[PDB]
């Protein structure tokens, strides 16, 4: 398979790896989130424009509107959690536990 | 004043794609010669170049079905130059 | 506004004491009563119109 | 060069990916996440896109990342955490960089690297298609066909989107 | 679908994309519309497990049609043999080749 | 072709006009120079303090509202339809959205964001 | 009634920007249904030949599809220049 | 007719400032290509005119003169060059030279 | 010969900012009864040398709570952006005729505000931090009506070729088929220009500079050129968008004339309106445009889609 | 030769130095307004190339323009510091220049020079706009007879 | 490990909003350069504000103990350097008070004429400046042309330009040049179209409006209370006035309107300030 | 007066003179006196494809054309 089509899919492993791998900011791991949808929109414009899917072409669009609404949601669920803690750090995200 | 303007442009347009239309013959005949005559050419160095192969008898259909496909672009343009082939991909992407 | 001067003579050729009433010093004064409830581009527009100049209201 | 053009801007794409991947600032993760928006949408320009490039570039590059800025501008953390003050996200970098320049060169020598799938090294230009398109832009036709063929997308789209401005004000809202 | 609503008020929702040779915007064609063509009718009333191995040949041609990895894996080695061929010197392109 | 080596050349062309505008004028420079400018007097210690809500909640729905012209863009290709009263219901129906999710931010208090 | 013209008025004493607006969304929403030229647009719109029309196999008794692209028979648009 | 007359004008200014090198002179030493009549002159070459017909303040002015006590003063221009006589004159405190 | 063209397009682009500096600082001057630059050179031809030069020798001073990167960085895509919104503008015959120049033009245009929140960010100070977020959130809201209002008025000509632009105008001006759309357009613009009333960004009295609260001398000169580089161009965008001019193929040159003429006085009403208005307020700027210009905007599109169809007037897309 | 060219470079740089500095008034007092007076069309410094600019990270000339006190005395320092060179400060009013009326009073620095290196002293009380507009007219002829280049080239 | 707490609501933090006490001024443009006002805000909103005042101190007062009333009669000038011989007026007036002397029938009328033209050179700047501040610039300059030719009576009738030094104990220490009524009797003349180039420019805009109207407004008795004074009085309604309630000088010898706003917000005092200007007319 | 504003505006025009004539020459004169053939379409490029081809100077802008035929 086309060598470019791997460095989108080996993208998405990196960037899905960083979501996953976490530090102390989910504003990074927010930024891992579309940049992941962002390979995702890259790569199925890829093979969508090369395969001729004519009515497929508005699914990246799609895909697009959609994952824009969960940065929304992500954005929106962080200033909550800067409020009740002030900050955007991850391991004072615990107060769960038990 | 712009609707009876934009009408005339359709019409413009339709008169416009009228003249590709009588245009297709004559080039789809000229398009068809040329990728065949081409395929052959790379088919004609195919049996030039394969001969020493151990195991290699040329133009393999690689499609399992006797009907035609249309020629994929690698095995059209890959033995032609540099030039050739960026003129050819990303010509008319380029065209600034 | 009222531009008063409060001054006490001793009998003497010269002042003893002279206080004056600077209008933009009870003016600046209820500058905070002014800003309640108000936009920060809008403390200029009050400064601008309680026609303070600091030469009368520093004294 | 001009034989492999894409697999330039590929390229930049995975390093741009690796660069925000690797947690740096968050300011600066966007840097590399927007290098990456606007190289990846050369990509699709060289593809024929040019709408769907565009408009990554639109809503993306200039849109969703715009906001994110104010979150960045909101955090705040106390110190800038920027690539050089740590050095787990440099070893992030300096790893992230291995891989994908090891395994360019096992493609580029035998082109038959079998990570997960079957990948072949060849020049991007290959797997494009011969035949004109007439007059009709074909991504440009597939995209109008939104309100032609896309009804029951649009309207889900449509009543999705009006959703969402509902949940973000009464998350927001704070009771 | 879980429950095939649409099959049974017979509205189209989804299915007029699910397939590239349905109807298409301009009637123009998608790059393997031949191909999926004859292994959809190849594969229609027979069940899934059944064309698994029945409608195999259209489904592999098709496949090739999309990826296109064995044809461009020809191609990779007439070039391999081709720069491991002139670059010792015993077989020159033909002005054809260089225009 | 054309197009990249336009942006090359304006990124050089600005690279070279900063690059002289930094070299060519180095004189000399100083830490007070180089201190924080705050009205002329001491800053305290700030940039690094959250800005409530109104900001994030006015950016958040530019992102929505901009997603939703997102999706119609096509429409001046989509007018060559063959089947318009499709669109014009379809297009239409995106347009009064837009109003819709306007109109519900507008009663409940919305664009008067927060103090 | 007394209320409708009161209210229409009233409110178009504080605010004339979202009463104009509505009455161009109203507007607008209404006369696409009742327009005469919509079936013109969609018929001069169906009348571009984007491709190209394919001829067909002339097996007889189709007096419908012309013989040469000048003949009376086949679809005209004598109206498309005069509208 | 009007723009005639300005055009016209406009042309008498360069005859007034003998001819082109004046007005060249004069516009780029005092940016002034406004001509009238000679009043007075001080023994330092300090042309000074009039012209009732401007308004209060440009209706009299002065172009300085080139050599000031030993000093160039082609390019550089100072308000001091006057002499006090004429100084009394130039500010307007008195309407006669 | 292509890259010759690109320096003839970028030089004089350049040449026409400078000089505005001494258009903007004359016109303001003699609209309010002052002369302008009339002594540095023949009626102040030689002041924007002056300026010019003395900023690129004074020195560029860079705060200590500095990124430097970013502060470099953010400049240099200020200005890159603002000579590249001219490579699709239809002159004539446009330069690099991108089919979907409109929406090239429109996405440069919006990342142009990569600028401001870098600037406040490298900056690293509360006024500066405060005001470039006050700058963000200004132009980031004007982006919608600036995207909706093209979509409504190129509904009318057939695509986003700008070069398809002066087909359509080639009887009457756009304007007339949309002139509430016209000052729709033209007031958005002068809020995304960054122009009085539109002036919080920079806050002359009371914002001090805004972004260009520090930045100084070299790299303030790269702000202060792609401010007044994109007036011109989004002016010259008005001038081809709604007040459209004949074109003969025979003689680009009578269009030029025509562009050119209608492009400055474009412009000239720019610092007009700096010249009359008082400088809004942000509740002001957030309100009017999500209150007053938004919904109007939302029915002239949903008044100009629908328009075509009406009328039978749909016109085509090559 | 060299010192030729060394010439013409720096006349160069003193034709902009002389013709584009932008100032600041620090308005104080009396002296501000009075500076205000000379920002009417009835001069219009602006017409010379000079034009007010605030942040002072953009200025060239600062003029200080009424009485300083004490309070006032370390901001208007520090924010001489933070002023690019090069940079010139303009002492406009007898306040300013020497105290002038508050010159024995315990709130009053005499002199702004005890806090800055004054360029140019313009003496009025407050000094007449065009009084003070002869001291920016000094101010590009102080300017004028700079050797910046000359002495580098002989250092 | 603890026990969630029973109705789920864990225990809010500390504060994590703070109020951002800002220095502004006195670099800052609008902070008039001698300011050091100082407020707290949430957000744009602003919670109180401090301003910070004695940028500006001098001794006045305390050096007055010192000179002579001759001595001490440029230091009023000096006072509110905007209104010139208004000070001197308050000086004068005091002092001859003291003195138990009033000054001759023809210097009262001197006193009351510049007085006035004082209050056309206050009212100008007291507009125009926050018509700079507010935004528009223009008007500033627009009328600043007239600032000067009151400012070159000055100095016809004292001899300097703003301070005067003209009003002293007794009278007045000169005359009035010859045909100095005439003069300032064209500037009369032409001085009312320059008011209504003003209200033209900004008493319909709506953004002059919007930034001014309905702003800092206050009620009759916070306004009396907090001694305040002049406009700021009169804009909230209180129908007071120094010229007409205790005429001095000869100001009973004069009908002038006293412009009383309905509102107390920015834009009445505005609108009764501009009326002044006309009214001050009047008494020219 | 007002009329010394227009030696500003005037050498804009000139500035703004520039990009239009210089592209609309370029044009002309690499593309022999015609302009630039746009292709906003795929058709309209694989017609110049046709020229360049059929020219025999692998240039599109050179037209020939009965004189060819027999
Ligand atoms: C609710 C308002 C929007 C839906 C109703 C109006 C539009 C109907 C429509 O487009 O139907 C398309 C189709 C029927 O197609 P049609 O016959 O209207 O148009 C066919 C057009 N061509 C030939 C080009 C494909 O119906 C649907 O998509 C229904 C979706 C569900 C509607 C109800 C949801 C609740
Ligand atoms: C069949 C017919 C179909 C079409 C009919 C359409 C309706 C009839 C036409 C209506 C008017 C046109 C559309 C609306 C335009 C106004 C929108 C709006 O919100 O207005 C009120 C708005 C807001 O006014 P407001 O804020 O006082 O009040 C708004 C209403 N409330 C109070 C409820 C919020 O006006 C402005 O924003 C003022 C101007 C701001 C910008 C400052 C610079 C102005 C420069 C003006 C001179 C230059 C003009 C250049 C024009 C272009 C030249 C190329
Ligand atoms: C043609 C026949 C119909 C003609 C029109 C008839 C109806 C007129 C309606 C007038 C507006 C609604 C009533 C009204 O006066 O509302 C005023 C109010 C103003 O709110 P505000 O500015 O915040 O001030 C109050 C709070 N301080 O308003 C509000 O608070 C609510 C504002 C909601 C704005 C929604 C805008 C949507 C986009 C424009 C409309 C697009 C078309 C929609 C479909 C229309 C179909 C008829
Ligand atoms: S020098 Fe004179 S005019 Fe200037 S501030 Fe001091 S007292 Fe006032």
């Amino acid at each position: 398979m086309p060598l470019v089509y791997m460095n989108i899919i080996m993208a998405f492993a990196i960037a899905l790896a960083g979501l996953l791998m976490y530090r102390s900011h989910l504003m990074s791991s927010l930024l891992c989130l579309e940049g992941m949808m962002l390979s995702l929109f890259i790569m199925s414009t890829l093979i969508i424009l090369n395969t001729h899917f004519t009515l497929a072409n508005m699914m990246p669009i799609i895909l697009l509107v959609f994952a824009a609404c969960e940065a929304a949601l992500g954005l929106s669920l962080l200033v909550m959690v800067s409020n009740t803690y002030g900050t955007d750090y991850v391991q004072n995200l615990n107060l769960l536990q038990c | 004043s712009m609707m009876k303007w934009n009408r005339e442009r359709r019409r413009l347009q339709i008169e416009d794609f009228e003249a590709r239309i009588a245009l297709m013959p004559l080039f789809q005949a000229e398009k068809d010669r040329r990728v065949l005559q081409m395929l052959r050419e790379n088919l004609e160095e195919e049996a030039i170049i394969m001969k020493d192969v151990p195991d290699w008898k040329v133009g393999e259909s690689v499609f399992h079905t006797t009907r035609w496909v249309t020629p994929m672009m690698g095995e059209l343009y890959g033995l032609r130059t540099n030039e050739e082939i960026l003129s050819a991909t990303y010509g008319f992407i380029w065209y600034t | 506004g009222e531009f008063g001067v409060y001054l006490v003579s001793d009998g003497s050729s010269r002042p003893y004491r002279c206080k004056i009433k600077a209008p933009g010093f009870a003016h600046l004064a209820g500058l905070d009563k002014m800003s309640k409830g108000h936009m920060l581009a809008d403390v200029v527009a009050i400064i601008g119109t309680q026609d303070i100049v600091f030469g009368e209201v520093d004294r | 060069m001009t034989m492999y053009i894409a697999f330039i801007l590929s390229t930049i794409f995975v390093i741009g990916f690796v660069g925000f991947s690797s947690k740096p600032s968050p300011i600066y993760g966007g840097l590399g996440l927007i290098v990456s928006g606007g190289v990846g949408c050369g990509i699709v320009l060289n593809f024929g896109g040019s709408f769907l490039g565009l408009m990554v570039f639109l809503i993306y590059l200039g849109g969703m990342l715009v906001v994110f800025g104010y979150t960045t501008a909101m955090a705040t953390e106390m110190y800038p955490e920027v690539w050089v003050s740590n050095k787990t996200v440099f070893g992030a970098f300096v790893s992230g960089l291995m891989m994908e320049f090891c395994m360019v060169y096992y493609a580029l020598k035998e082109e038959e690297v079998e990570i997960i799938f079957k990948f072949n090294g060849l020049g991007d230009w290959v797997i494009y298609d011969t035949g004109d398109s007439g007059f009709f832009s074909e991504e440009a036709m597939g995209i109008a066909a939104l309100y032609s063929y896309g009804t029951w997308l649009v309207i889900v789209t449509g009543w999705s989107l009006l959703i969402g401005v509902v949940v973000i004000m009464e998350i927001t809202r704070g009771n | 679908p879980f429950f095939d609503v649409q099959k049974r008020l017979g509205l189209d929702l989804d299915r007029w994309m699910t397939i590239q040779s349905a109807e298409q915007p301009h009637k123009i064609p998608g790059r393997c519309h031949a191909f999926e063509k004859e292994w959809i009718e190849c594969a229609h009333g027979i069940g899934g497990i059944r064309a698994e191995k029945e409608c195999k040949i259209e489904f592999d041609d098709f496949v090739e049609c999309l990826l296109r990895q064995k044809t461009m894996k020809r191609l990779s080695a007439i070039k391999r043999q081709r720069d491991k061929l002139i670059k010792e010197g015993k077989y020159t392109p033909p002005p054809h080749h260089l225009g | 072709m054309n197009i990249m080596l336009t942006l090359l050349t304006n990124v050089t062309l600005a690279s070279l006009l900063v690059l002289i505008a930094f070299w060519l004028p180095q004189l000399n420079a100083y830490s007070e120079k180089t201190s924080p400018y705050e009205c002329g007097f001491d800053p305290m210690g700030s940039a690094r303090l959250p800005f409530s809500m109104k900001f994030f909640l006015v950016a958040i729905t530019f992102l929505l509202f901009d997603l939703e012209i997102a999706l119609l863009l096509p429409l001046p290709w989509a007018s060559q339809t063959n089947n318009l009263k499709t669109m014009l219901t379809m297009a239409l129906f995106l347009l009064i959205l837009l109003a819709a999710s306007l109109a519900y931010e507008w009663t409940q208090k919305g664009l008067e964001w927060a103090e | 009634a007394g209320r409708i013209a009161s209210f229409l008025k009233n409110a178009w004493a504080k605010e004339p920007v979202l009463v104009a607006s509505f009455a161009i969304g109203g507007l607008a929403i209404i006369l696409p249904s009742l327009s005469p030229y919509t079936n013109y647009a969609i018929r001069i719109n169906r009348a571009t030949p984007y491709n190209y029309p394919v001829p067909l196999r002339d097996d007889g008794n189709m007096p419908d599809v012309p013989s040469h692209p000048q003949d009376p028979q086949g679809p005209s648009l004598e109206w498309l220049k005069n509208l | 007719m009007e723009l005639v007359q300005v055009l016209r004008r406009g042309l008498q200014q360069v005859s007034g400032h003998g001819g082109l090198r004046g007005y060249l002179r004069v516009l780029f030493r005092a940016n002034d290509v406004r001509v009238g009549t000679l009043v007075g002159e001080d023994k330092y070459g300090n042309k000074y005119y009039e012209d009732n017909k401007q308004f209060f303040g440009r209706h009299r002015w002065v172009i300085y003169t080139t050599e000031m006590n030993g000093r160039d003063t082609f390019w550089d221009v100072d308000g001091s060059m006057v002499p006090p006589e004429w100084h009394r004159w130039l500010h307007c405190m008195t309407d006669d030279p | 010969m292509f890259m010759i063209n690109i320096l003839s397009l970028i030089i004089p682009i350049l040449l026409a900012v400078a000089f505005l500096t001494l258009v903007e600082r004359k016109v303001l001057g003699y609209m309010q009864l002052r002369k302008g630059p009339n002594v540095v050179g023949p009626y102040g031809l030689l002041q924007p040398i002056a300026d010019a030069l003395k900023l690129v020798t004074k020195e560029p001073l860079r705060p200590g709570t500095s990124s430097i990167s970013m502060f470099i960085i953010a400049p240099i895509l200020g200005l890159s952006l603002a000579l590249t919104m001219w490579v699709p503008l239809p002159m004539p015959y446009p330069l690099i005729n991108m089919n979907l120049g409109v929406l090239f033009m429109l996405a440069m245009s919006s990342l142009a505000v990569y600028s401001i929140l870098w600037s406040g960010w490298a900056s690293n100070s509360k006024y500066a931090l405060i005001g470039a977020l006050r700058a963000v959130a200004q132009t980031i809201s004007y982006e919608v009506t600036l995207a909706i209002i093209l979509l409504s008025v190129l509904l009318m000509n057939g695509s986003y070729t700008l070069s398809t632009l002066i087909t359509t105008q080639e009887h009457i001006w756009m304007i007339f088929t949309s002139w509430p759309l016209a000052m729709m357009w033209f007031i958005s613009t002068l809020a995304e220009t960054n122009r009085a009333p539109f002036d919080l960004t920079e806050g002359e009295s009371e914002l001090v500079s805004g972004f260009n609260v520090e930045y100084a001398a070299g790299p303030f000169a790269m702000f202060f050129m792609a401010e007044y580089a994109n007036i011109i161009m989004m002016n010259a965008f008005t001038a081809i968008l709604f007040l459209g001019a004949s074109h003969d193929p025979h003689t680009p040159e009578l269009y030029t004339i025509n562009f050119v003429l209608k492009t400055l006085a474009l412009t000239i009403t720019f610092l007009w309106i700096r010249a009359s208005y008082p400088r809004f307020r942000y509740d002001q700027l957030m309100h009017l445009l999500w209150k007053s210009f938004l919904p109007l905007t939302l029915a002239l599109c949903m008044w100009h889609i629908s328009l075509p169809i009406m009328t039978a007037s749909i016109p085509p897309q090559s | 030769r060299g010192e030729y060219v060394v010439a013409k470079l720096d006349d160069l740089v003193n034709w902009a130095r002389r013709s584009s500095l932008w100032p600041m008034t620090f308005g104080l007092a009396c002296c501000a307004v009075e500076m205000m007076h000379m920002a009417a069309p009835r001069y219009d410094m602006d017409r010379f190339g000079v034009v007010f600019r605030a942040s002072p990270r953009q200025s060239d000339v600062m003029i200080v323009a009424g009485t300083l006190t004490n309070k006032m005395a370390p901001a208007l320092r520090k924010v001489y510091d933070q002023m690019p060179e090069p940079r010139y400060v303009v002492s406009m009013g007898s306040c300013a220049n020497g105290g002038g009326y508050y010159h024995y009073s315990y709130s009053v620095v005499r002199g702004c020079d005890r806090i800055v290196p004054v360029d140019i002293y313009v003496p009025g009380c407050p000094p007449t706009a065009e009084a003070l507009l002869y001291g920016i007219l000094q101010l590009q002829r102080k300017i004028k007879r700079e050797k910046r280049l000359r002495i580098w080239y002989r250092r | 490990w603890k026990p969630p707490p029973w109705n789920d609501v864990d225990p809010p933090k500390d504060t994590l909003v703070s109020n951002l006490t800002l220095n502004f001024g006195p670099q800052h443009p609008a902070a008039h350069g001698v300011l050091r006002l100082v407020m707290e805000l949430s957000g744009e909103m602003v919670r109180k504000c401090d301003p910070h005042i004695g940028l500006l101190h001098r001794g006045t007062e305390k050096l007055i103990e010192y000179k002579t009333y001759l001595q001490a009669l440029p230091y009023f000038d000096r006072l509110d350097y905007v209104s010139m011989m208004c000070n001197e007026q308050a000086y004068s007036l005091a002092v001859e008070k003291l003195l138990n002397i009033q000054p001759p029938p023809r210097a009262q009328w001197i006193r009351v004429l510049f007085g006035e033209i004082t209050r056309l050179l206050n009212h100008i700047m007291a507009v125009t400046t926050h018509a700079l501040d507010i935004g528009a610039m223009t008007p500033f300059f627009w009328m600043f042309e007239e600032r000067e030719k009151m400012f070159e009576f000055y100095e016809r009738v004292s001899g300097a330009r703003m301070h005067a030094a003209y009003i002293r104990p007794g009278g007045v220490h000169q005359d009035l040049p010859l045909g100095l009524l005439d003069d300032i009797y064209e500037f009369s003349k032409n001085f009312s179209f320059r008011i209504d180039e003003l209200e033209e420019m900004l008493t319909n805009n709506r953004i002059w409006r919007n930034r001014t109207v309905d702003i800092g407004v206050v009620t009759a008795e916070d306004a009396l209370n907090y001694g305040f004074s002049g406009v700021m009085l009169r804009g909230s309604g209180i129908q007071w006035d120094l010229r007409k309630t205790q005429p001095y000088d000869v100001y009973d010898q004069v009908e002038f309107d006293v412009p009383i706003g309905s509102r107390g917000d920015c834009y009445d005092r505005y609108l009764c300030r501009v009326e002044e200007m006309r009214q001050s007319l009047r008494i020219i | 007066m007002w009329f010394e504003i227009l030696p500003g505006i005037a050498v804009m025009a000139a500035c703004l003179f520039i990009p239009g004539m210089a592209t609309a020459h370029i044009h002309k004169f690499t593309n022999g006196g015609k302009e630039k053939r746009v292709a906003h379409f795929s058709y309209q490029w694989n017609l110049m494809e046709r020229d360049r081809c059929i020219s025999g100077v692998n240039r599109y802008h050179v037209t020939k054309g009965l004189e060819n035929i027999d």
